[PDB]
């Protein structure tokens, strides 16, 4: 029911994807429950993978593999706290190159003929931040003038590190395992 | 087996309600899962409420109560349409707030109560509903800009909080720039008070922000002031009155504490 | 002015005088017979001071003519009651007001 | 047709226009509520795109032009006079379709409802028309629910026109919803529109249904059924007496009811005629009853102030004596032995009268009927007979409820059918002619 | 039940009273009609007194046709008979009136000129007896709202009348007033020319002077001798009585004559000064019929009658107060009990949408309109509707949200506006607040305790329309908040006790009309914080007797509630958790 509500709010036509405390709260429980993170033995490594598959199957069997594609297609290329939380759940359910989730994510896209998803992916990567010399110099002068750095860590150069990393880790996970059916679809 | 706690009772009622039947109300499901999240995150309420906590002495209890009633009388004006009877109410609320000792003694309470944002969104509504058709109720924007300039002058942290809304203040920075006697009572005069004598807040200005004040001044140098030529004033090919008001904001951006910001 | 008709007699010797609050317990009606006010509905005796211009002129004159413990009917002409502007949302313009007033106490 | 060209010479599309105005309405049709969520949202997306594409071509000012050019004729007959008879036959239909299309091209689209702000003054100016009131009201509701920029043009002259529509058209709920959407929109309350609807609708108390809290009124009558008729055996003048043991002036927020007098029946029936079986109606709230309350004479639900020595509302230990004269129709009262300066005349005498008292809660009264049923405190006026002397010899005099049903537990309640007329109450000896 | 017949119906509220159910009906599976009901089933019985209602569009005899006024004509209302000439036709006098009355002046005073026309109060309507309809069977004139006399043979001599004579002390008659409910004339006797009317049907004009009460009649252009003098404020309904001896009987021409104001100008206030005759859709022909039901009251007055003595007489004793809410139709001058709207589906809906407009004109803190709604919906009206168990479901949720909007919408919203903000003074009682009440680390009841955080002030104004002060239009109108607490607690305890048995008579007719309201004034009172200590301790046991125990019954949280009832138990539990976070901020500052 929770996933269906979150997949219906995404399918509802709105001009902008509106901030939703419930969705950023339950996109970090669903994602964090699917990893639960010296040399492990073979049985330990194979048990950490079968538990991973069951924890991932707890969600994509309930429609969570189409929800992370509906919340991205409703973003329309705008970066925010809501796409940086949807891109962490897709990664969580795709970790290890989950073939079932990969097939589910491609079947939905091929069935709905969703053009919004690939237009939002292009807009989210064109809006990703890079290194800035002007901001770094303007911050270096700020520290040089002795004023207290009230802000945390000067996250104006490379404004978003984790969103940019996750947006490409998701695209890598979507093609991991040499998925020749989605490599040719991207 | 025995809950004995509101948190445990609610952590079970929600799940049982959802596992007995499929709820057909999207608003009932949404309120059914917000409350379960609150129980499972009992520390996520103390991270959201404690920032909204402030303590005062017993001597200031009555004065803080008098301030809170005035703040409520202004906050309740955000759900009604701005008019003649909301004119006097808004001005009186702003006057009582600024004629109060707590508003100066405790500037962090004033920032935790979200007073500046309330005043802005009131002014946001006023400008949006009737800006292009000249500024109806111009004694509102004047008071809402006179208060928001004292707010910046109270402390440097209030100025920093006001600086985060510079984009909108520059979006609507042609509100009353040609009407005289409205100087220091203008949305552009609130944008010049968020960087005034603050070196860090002047080193935080972005190039795109400085692109738009220049574009407005360029239009002020190519097109005349239509409101002034409708008033009968001779039609020169440029706007002197509105063009001088985009040159003092830039004066507060390139110059700080008697030294020019070279960036 | 207003004319007063006694419903129940009072003492006939105690009358409201300058500077004295009148505790009245009234019911207000329009000329067509529709009720618009009643202190009995709110269960509050109504307190007002004579000569302070805080109530309508008809009610003031009626209370002045009233006696302690008396119940009487007060007919207020529009001249001594809300005039031609009326009371917005309650009293129609140019309306005659009938009041059933009982003078409970005088302090 | 306006410039008076011959009907045959000009081509007037009537069937094709009607078919197009029926295809467009279905083309701009809101999705049904039983569809799946995805299908509903997809159809909403298509309807919104159609509405947006169907507005940029100036196609909304064309339906308006058609409406304006069709409103130049007062009625279907007026249209059919200038045009053909078949053309006038479907004038109301085309007008009703032009608003159903107009209310669908803008329904749910805030930007389409925002460009219609300049045309609401023209739209309201035709609201009084019977052929267009419903359509104009629907378009107005659709505009006002969606566009916040459309409430800013509505003035006193536009609100008083919508209010005057309820006065001239009846009690329509769809006018109250337009008035409800005029007050609050998207959580924002327009105080100017909230200070006008009240001041222009409420004070009159003539259009909206009005509510009141009224006490229950019960009526007691004795077993006596006395009337007057030609050639009968009955005494034409009678006298009974009522004196009060207790009366609380205000048991509730409303004044305590206590009325005494005479009532009459409809025909020779034993049923109190021309009144309600329950409610707040008492002795004198109809033309079948005549009552006294200590200050007024009640008959037909109109009260007239009557003079009396030390006149007052009925209190504890007050004696009321009632006199009835059926020879010359007359009902007189005497309070505490002093005559009251009022009396009824020339009322209908074709039925059976009886003493009656009506009251709300909080009284204690006692019938003084004469003889063994109560001793008179004051001497009956000369000639008048005590009311206990009208008892039919075998029956027993008893004070009972005027109406059939009383307070009791439901399965024991005696449901009474129609009662036989008391035609034997007036003994008129009529033998055979010989 | 026929003539002089007595009967009794036992629905089966108590199965012990049923004395043949076990003999035949218990084993077969049949159930009593009132097996699970908590209230007495209402009686609806055929109305004895005929009333006036609009002519149905499917009436088997009557057919009203509206004719629009041309340039040379006037608006008209034709009354015809559908089934004339055929068998089963009804040949009896039918009583017709018009839907709207004319009210005379409150105080009687003691080409047409466009000044006299603008200043006059004299109105007109005309009736054209159709040529061929017998004028001896047609009566034209005015009636009042009291006319409820349906007799097969009507004459102008048996109409109900009374003469109220008030005299001075000596007995001299200073005034004599005739009163009646039928001020009408007979067409046959008014007809002067004789026999031949087939020139044109008889035109009997009815002229009323709303400033003096003089009722005159003009037949065929000649004034008749008969006249009436009605009392001030009399509401007269244009009425025509006719026995149909023709296919088309008569008409309601609404034109005008020289120097007389048309009827629509007196009927409608908006058209007061319009000299142009009009027939707006609100004005329709009505007729006296017997097809109506009546609602027997659920409770009657307790009256004690008994012989005290021969020397005393017969004692009548009523002492316990009983009340009902009456709904008044302004255009028909009649009052109807509001509980009769359970079967009137148009008035119920119109009054519900009227209550939704009452709650909309005073929305979001309109205090000047909130005091103006205390003159239309009184406090006793806002307490009878909340408690009455026979109220219609739609009106129960309209009179219920109107109290919460007139009185409790301005302090319940402002207090929520400062709900996520904690300003706790540094006082000597603040320093005594602890996270746990005692050494045993057990949670206290959420809400009960000492809270010192700054809170908005609760201030109200006393409604009064005799006062001329303008300083009461701030703050909401005063309402008794002590009676309301106990009343709401009692109603919610009763609702929990009753609805848990799954009865067939929920208050309002549905479970969503019994609980969705009640939990919304309970929620509003809890938000306002009116409840204190013991009342909260008693209302928490109704939410959950087990969890909130202070030391088979199940609370609201276990009653299988409907979804709309479950949304307000998520708002009630949302504030009960905010009552814990605020304590968890007051207990940190004290340690701090």
């Amino acid at each position: 029911q929770l996933i269906l509500l979150f997949s219906r709010t995404a399918l509802t036509e709105k001009c902008k994807l509106e901030e939703d405390f419930l969705y950023m709260a339950y996109a970090d429980i669903m994602a964090k429950s699917c990893h639960d993170e010296e040399v492990k033995s073979f049985e330990e490594k194979e048990m950490e993978k079968q538990k991973l598959l069951y924890q991932q199957a707890r969600l994509h069997d309930r429609g969570a593999a189409e929800m992370v594609l509906q919340t991205i297609s409703a973003s329309k290329g705008e970066t925010g706290p809501m796409v940086a939380a949807t891109l962490k759940l897709g990664i969580a359910i795709l970790n290890g190159g989950n073939s079932t989730v990969q097939q589910k994510m491609l079947d939905y896209l091929k069935e709905k003929k969703d053009v919004g998803f690939f237009q939002s992916l292009a807009g989210l990567m064109q809006s990703c931040s890079v290194l800035d010399l002007n901001a770094f110099e303007r911050q270096n002068k700020a520290e040089g003038l002795g004023m207290v750095t009230e802000e945390g860590s000067g996250e104006k150069v490379l404004q978003d590190d984790e969103f940019t990393c996750d947006l490409f880790r998701f695209l890598q996970l979507l093609c991991e395992g040499h998925n020749s059916d989605f490599q040719n679809y991207l | 087996k025995k809950s004995s706690t509101l948190q445990q009772l609610i952590s079970e009622t929600m799940v049982r309600w959802a596992q007995e039947s499929v709820i057909e109300d999207p608003e009932l499901v949404r309120a059914m899962f917000v409350l379960l999240h609150r129980q499972y995150d009992g520390i996520g309420g103390l991270v959201r409420a404690l920032p909204k906590t402030y303590t005062i002495n017993g001597v200031s209890v009555e004065d803080t109560i008098n301030l809170l009633a005035s703040l409520g009388q202004i906050r309740s004006l955000l759900s009604v349409r701005m008019g003649k009877e909301e004119e006097k109410l808004m001005i009186r609320g702003l006057g009582d707030i600024m004629n109060n000792k707590v508003f100066y003694q405790h500037p962090n309470l004033m920032r935790a109560l979200g007073m500046h944002e309330t005043v802005m969104e009131v002014m946001v509504n006023v400008l949006g509903g009737g800006e292009s058709k000249e500024i109806t109720f111009p004694k509102m924007v004047a008071n809402c800009c006179r208060f928001l300039c004292y707010f910046c002058r109270i402390s440097r942290q209030n100025q920093k909080a006001m600086f985060d809304h510079l984009s909108y203040l520059l979006e609507n920075s042609s509100v009353g720039l040609a009407s005289p006697a409205m100087r220091g009572s203008t949305p552009l005069d609130v944008a010049a008070a968020s960087v005034m004598d603050n070196n860090e807040l002047a080193l935080a200005l972005r190039e795109p922000d400085l692109e738009k004040v220049v574009r407005y001044l360029a239009g002020c140098g190519l097109q005349s002031c239509q409101m002034l030529v409708s008033k009968g004033y001779p039609d020169i090919g440029w706007n002197p009155v509105e063009g001088e008001r985009y040159l003092d904001f830039l004066r507060f951006a390139v110059f700080c504490n008697g030294e020019s910001v070279e960036e | 002015g207003v004319e007063i008709e006694t419903i129940s007699p009072g003492d006939g010797r105690t009358f409201p005088k300058k500077g004295q609050t009148c505790v009245v317990h009234y019911t207000g009606m329009l000329q067509n017979g529709k009720k618009f006010d009643s202190s009995r509905d709110r269960n509050k005796p109504f307190k007002f001071r004579i000569g302070k211009q805080e109530v309508i002129k008809g009610f003031e004159e009626g209370a002045a003519q009233m006696s302690l413990g008396q119940r009487a009917k007060l007919t207020c002409t529009p001249d001594v009651a809300y005039g031609a502007t009326g009371h917005p949302g309650v009293i129609p313009p140019n309306a005659t007001l009938i009041f059933d007033v009982e003078l409970l106490n005088l302090e | 047709l306006s410039k008076k060209a011959k009907a045959s010479t000009v081509d007037l599309p009537i069937e094709s226009v009607s078919l197009s105005l029926q295809d467009l309405i279905g083309y701009f049709h809101p999705p049904d509520e039983h569809l799946e969520h995805e299908d509903k949202q997809n159809r909403l997306r298509a309807l919104k795109n159609r509405q947006n594409l169907f507005q940029e071509e100036g196609m909304i000012n064309l339906v308006l032009e058609c409406i304006d050019r069709l409103h130049v004729y007062s009625s279907a007959a007026h249209f059919a006079d200038v045009a053909g008879r078949e053309a006038g036959e479907s004038w109301k239909s085309i007008l009703n379709s032009l608003y159903e299309l107009l209310a669908a091209l803008i329904r749910g689209n805030r930007k389409n409802c925002a460009q219609f702000s300049g045309s609401l003054d023209w739209l309201i100016s035709r609201l009084e028309r019977l052929e267009a009131s419903s359509g104009i009201l629907e378009v107005l509701h659709c505009v006002l629910v969606e566009s916040p920029e459309a409430l800013n043009i509505i003035k006193e002259g536009h609100i008083k026109s919508i209010i005057s529509l309820l006065d001239k058209h009846g009690r329509n709920h769809k006018v109250l919803d337009v008035l409800c959407s005029l007050c609050v929109c998207h959580g924002v309350a327009v105080r100017s529109n909230q200070h006008l609807i009240c001041d222009n609708l409420l004070p009159g108390r003539d259009l909206l249904l009005q509510t009141r809290l009224v006490n229950h009124v019960s009526s007691m009558r004795p077993n006596i059924f006395l009337g007057v008729s030609e050639g009968s055996a009955q005494y034409k003048k009678w006298y009974y007496e009522l004196m009060v043991d207790h009366t609380e002036p205000f048991v509730t927020a409303e004044a305590t009811h206590l009325r005494v007098g005479w009532a009459s029946t409809e025909g020779y029936s034993p049923y109190p005629g021309g009144g309600e079986e329950w409610g707040g109606n008492g002795v004198g709230d109809d033309l079948f009853s005549y009552g006294f309350d200590g200050l007024h004479l009640w008959s037909g639900c109109i009260a007239r102030t009557v003079s009396s020595p030390n006149q007052h509302l009925l209190r504890t230990d007050d004696v009321i004596s009632c006199c009835l004269d059926l020879s010359a129709p007359s009902i007189s009262f005497r309070i505490n032995g002093q005559p009251v300066q009022g009396m009824f005349e020339n009322f209908n005498i074709d039925g059976l009268f009886f003493p009656v008292v009506s009251f709300s809660a909080g009284i204690k009264v006692r019938f003084l009927l004469g003889g063994r049923h109560g001793e008179f405190k004051f001497l009956p006026p000369p000639g008048y007979a005590p009311c206990y002397e009208a008892v039919l010899p075998k029956e027993k005099l008893k004070v009972e409820h005027s109406r059939e049903y009383k307070q009791e537990r439901t399965y024991t309640r005696d449901l009474l059918g129609p009662t036989v007329s008391l035609t034997q109450a007036a003994f008129t000896p009529i033998p055979v002619d010989t | 039940l026929g003539v002089a017949q007595v009967g009794r119906m036992n629905f089966g509220k108590d199965v012990s009273t049923l004395k043949y159910f076990t003999i035949c009906g218990l084993q077969e599976g049949y159930e009593p009609f009132a097996v699970n009901t908590n209230r007495d089933i209402t009686m609806w019985l055929s109305k004895r007194l005929p009333q006036f209602l609009q002519v149905p569009s499917n009436h088997e005899h009557i057919e009203v046709t509206r004719i629009d006024g041309t340039i040379d004509s006037s608006p008209c209302l034709k009354v015809t008979q559908k089934s004339f000439g055929s068998q089963n036709s009804n040949t009896d006098i039918m009583f017709y009136r018009l839907s709207m009355p004319i009210e005379c002046a409150e105080v009687f005073s003691k080409r047409d000129d466009y000044d006299f026309l603008m200043q006059t109060s004299t109105y007109y309507y005309s009736v054209r007896i159709f040529p061929g309809q017998e004028p001896a069977n047609v009566w034209v004139g005015w009636i009042t709202s009291d006319f409820h006399q349906y007799d097969t043979g009507f004459d102008l001599d048996r109409v109900r009348t009374v003469t109220v004579t008030l005299g001075d002390e000596k007995g001299k008659v200073h005034e004599s007033i005739k009163r009646s409910n039928c001020y009408m004339v007979c067409a046959g006797e008014s007809m002067s020319p004789g026999q031949g009317r087939n020139n044109n049907g008889l035109e009997i004009g009815c002229v009323v002077d709303a400033a003096s009460g003089l009722l005159t009649f003009i037949a065929n252009g000649k004034e008749l001798s008969t006249y009436y003098q009605v009392e001030p404020s009399t509401k007269l309904f244009p009425a025509v009585f006719a026995q149909a001896t023709s296919p088309n009987v008569f008409q309601f021409e609404l034109g005008r004559i020289k120097n007389v104001m048309p009827l629509s100008a007196g009927l409608f206030k908006s058209e007061h000064k319009n000299p142009v005759p009009q027939c707006p859709p609100r004005l329709h022909v009505q007729f006296l019929s017997h097809v109506l039901w009546s609602r027997m009251p659920n409770q009657f007055l307790k009256v004690d009658v008994s012989r005290i003595s021969e020397r005393q007489g017969w004692l009548v004793q009523c002492l316990d107060p009983l009340q009902f809410m009456s709904l008044h139709i302004p255009e028909e001058n009649r009052s109807v009990d509001i509980l009769e709207l359970t079967e009137q589906e148009e008035l119920l809906k119109f009054h519900y949408h009227t209550l939704r407009l009452y709650s909309a004109v005073c929305a979001l803190g309109n205090h000047r309109v909130a005091h103006a709604l205390c003159s239309h919906v009184d406090e006793p009206q806002l307490l009878y509707a909340i408690e009455n168990k026979y109220m219609p479901g739609l009106l129960r949720a309209g009179y219920y949200d109107l109290l919460i909007d007139i009185h409790l919408s301005s302090y319940a919203t402002a207090r929520l506006m400062m709900n996520n903000e904690y300003i706790v003074p540094m006082t000597e009682e603040t320093k005594s607040i602890t996270l746990f009440p005692d050494e045993n680390k057990k949670h206290g009841l959420p809400g009960i305790g000492l809270s010192t955080s700054l809170r908005p002030r609760m201030q109200f104004s006393s409604p009064s329309f005799v006062s001329i002060s303008n300083e009461c239009y701030q703050y909401s109108p005063e309402f008794p908040l002590d009676i309301l607490k106990s009343k709401t607690i009692q109603m919610l305890t009763e609702a929990v006790k009753e609805g848990s048995l799954h009865a067939r008579d929920p208050v309002g007719g549905t479970t969503e009309f019994l609980f969705v309201p009640l939990i919304k004034l309970f929620y509003t009172l809890l938000i306002m914080g009116i409840f204190h200590n013991e009342d909260l301790k008693h209302i928490l046991q109704l939410i959950e007797p087990s969890v909130f125990k202070e030391a088979p019954k199940e609370g609201l949280l276990q009653m299988k509630l409907p979804e709309p009832v479950k949304l307000q138990m998520c708002l009630l539990l949302q504030y009960l958790c905010d009552c814990q976070v605020r304590h968890r901020i007051e207990a940190i500052v004290a340690f701090s």
